[PDB]
RNA sequence: UGCCUGGCGGCCGUAGCGCGGUGGUCCCACCUGACCCCAUGCCGAACUCAGAAGUGAAACGCCGUAGCGCCGAUGGUAGUGUGGGGUCUCCCCAUGCGAGAGUAGGGAACUGCCAGGCA
RNA sequence: UCCUCCUAAAGAGUAACGGAGGAGCACGAAGGUUGGCUAAUCCUGGUCGGACAUCAGGAGGUUAGUGCAAUGGCAUAAGCC
RNA sequence: GGUUCUCCCCGAAAGCUAUUUAGGUAGCGCCUCGUGAAUUCAUCUCCGGGGGUAGAGCACUGUUUCGGCCGAUGCAAACUGCGAAUACCGGAGAAUGUUAUCACGGGAGACACACGGCGGGUGCUAACGUCCGUCGUGAAGAGGGAAACAACCCAGACCGCCAGCUAAGGUCCCAAAGUCAUGGUUAAGUGGGAAACGAUGUGGGAAGGCGUCGGCCUGCGCGGAAGA
């Protein structure tokens, strides 16, 4: 399907485990990060999850 | 034989109603019959202005949304605990 | 309270024999009739069912319900669990005694042979 | 004017629970066994086969079941 | 293949509670007596022996009564995970999940197999 | 030394001589199994009995009980001839 | 108390069960290296779960009150005819994660943690008092902001360049940036000290009164309001 930008913007170091795998999963090293990920359900559902930090070029 | 004035609701959820209660709106649902439930939105003052009548629980009301006519009747109403604002009305068409 | 009672005590053995999942043949009584079943574990469907009522074995009996007509019925449902492959069903009393028609007919069907 | 005991349920329903593992351990019959599961003198459920567990209501107090079936 | 009756399973208040009518074709029901197989913590109370000789009393199948009871929406309400803010004891903001009760609606259930009477 | 519900934020666990007592017994029958039975509670009738020393017609179906202080589930009673 | 040369990588805890024990003894929990093994494990989506916590209700166990224990209205830690979010167990799934998962062996290290946010107990529901379950910092994390200050906010420092951008915080100078605009509030330096009472101080808002006279709510100041 349609692929999008997902980019950092906020750091984790303070943020919870779940929030720290989420961002691993996500392959988010370093803030202000990109990646580039295909839109499906758990994607979707892991930014939703963590999307206080983190932008989509939807 | 009163004319009321409502809009067609877009969103739904908590968000939304808290969304009408900052802009001063209110949402509202009309059901009865088979046809399915409508949800819609009506501006606080009006309401309160109508509400002022002790014709209200004896009149059925009119709403006219898009030039559409609905005849309904005001089965329930939700009041604030302390503060004299009203929120949400559930009505069923006859 | 006759008939709940009755249904109640029947339940003990119906559940019992239910973890076991074996082939059961239950016996209906009634002055007028008395009717056989074999049910199998499912409990939904039964292997072969045999009432006092039918002609077909009622013709050679007086009257459809009495200890002769018992043990008709038990030979009935033994040759035909015989013919059909029944393979050792187990029985239940229903909440009887089995001191009279029910004992009748539960040593005409273990007379062909059965091993229940 | 000591040491708890340790309750609740401790594999749920989809576990793989083989012959002999208990499903649950409760102070009186919380649940009772219903198809390949045994219940023991201090009121333990314990399961007799291999297969996937469930939990079904049925009957006229709508009783809560615990039931094994083939995987 | 249609109506009625009995049994075997699922469903377990959309199957229940109260009221009126109908059911003896078949089936089911009251069992009279039992000194005989059986027995009463007294009682043939239940169970077992002979049916239409006596009837549908009570029980139970069906129709209506929506009177009581149940489920049941969309919607709203109370709450909460996550980040932030405030007057920080408590509340609010963007977002996700979402109470109970009640309203619209329903139903006097439905369904699979076997035996019998009327067609 | 050990149990009984909470605080203990719906898996388990999670505090301070925390709030609470009980057991350190008993039945060798109060154990096993077969048949049947299964209320409590209240109204109405009995010589007194009125509900309360016993019996039968009802309201109601697990509110009595299950050896124990307390606790959960228990009418398929896990009770009772 | 001391334990002396340098470099690279990895990288904890001050917790859990017993003690004629409370400074210790055993193991588990946490770390490192070597070998072996499954999409093993984490995240997110869907499916099957017991919930009995929040919310509600008095049908279940109790409580105050109403007409004279009967019926009802509200309430609950040893209350649920109902019932969340959230946590947890299993099955399936696109994708990432240097296998981050588990098994064995050697080596250890630690065994008075503090503070803060979230929901409570205790405490006189006075206390910057006390103990809990979870997350973050420090312990072992440099750097920027608030005056210094560790429990506050942003942010995990391989090295170097007289490069740009940004998070929190600011744009009158000290000290780098708006003496920027838009519609207002304040007359008191309130800002820059703090809650409970009252008020002919003021801007705004919904309703009164037979041209008329007054009531209510909201934002900012005042006497209580005092640190050597």
């Amino acid at each position: 399907a349609k692929t999008i930008k997902i980019t950092q913007t906020r750091s984790a170091i303070g943020r919870l485990p779940k929030h720290k795998a989420t961002l691993l999963g996500l392959g988010l090293r370093r803030i202000g990060h990109t990646v580039e990920r295909e839109d499906t359900p758990a994607i979707r559902g892991m930014i939703n999850a963590v999307s206080f930090m983190v932008k989509v070029e939807e | 034989m009163f004319t009321i004035n409502a809009e067609v609701r877009k969103e739904q959820g908590k968000g939304a109603s808290r969304r009408l209660r900052a802009a001063n709106k209110f949402p509202a649902i009309i059901y009865g019959g088979k046809e399915a439930p409508l949800a819609i939105e009506l501006d606080h003052d009006k309401v309160m202005n109508m509400q002022a009548k002790a014709e209200f629980y004896s009149e059925v009301l009119t709403i006219v949304v898009d030039g559409k006519e609905i005849k309904v009747k005001a089965q329930d109403v939700q009041r604030h605990p302390y503060k004299p604002k009203l929120q949400h009305i559930d009505f069923v068409r006859a | 309270d006759k008939k709940s009672a009755r249904i109640r005590r029947a339940t003990r053995a119906r559940r019992k024999l239910q973890e076991l999942g074996a082939t059961r043949l239950v016996v209906h009584r009634t002055p007028r009739h008395i009717y056989a079943q074999v049910i199998a574990p499912n409990g939904s469907e039964v292997l072969v069912a045999a009432s006092t009522v039918e002609k077909a074995i009622a013709e050679q009996l007086k009257y459809t319900g009495n200890k002769d007509a018992a043990a008709a019925v038990g030979k009935a449902v033994a040759e035909r669990a015989l013919e059909k492959g029944i393979k050792d069903v187990s029985f239940d009393r229903s909440g009887f005694q089995y001191h009279g028609r029910v004992q009748a007919l539960a040593d005409a069907a273990r007379e062909a042979g059965l091993q229940f | 004017t000591s040491e708890a005991k340790r309750l609740g349920v401790k594999r749920f329903g989809g576990e793989s629970v083989l012959a002999g593992s208990i499903i649950v351990r409760q102070r009186g019959t919380k649940f009772h066994a219903g198809a390949n599961v045994g219940c023991g003198r201090d009121h333990t459920l314990f399961a007799k086969a291999d297969g996937k567990v469930k939990f079904e209501v049925k009957g006229p107090k709508n009783r809560k079941f615990i039931s094994i079936e083939a995987e």
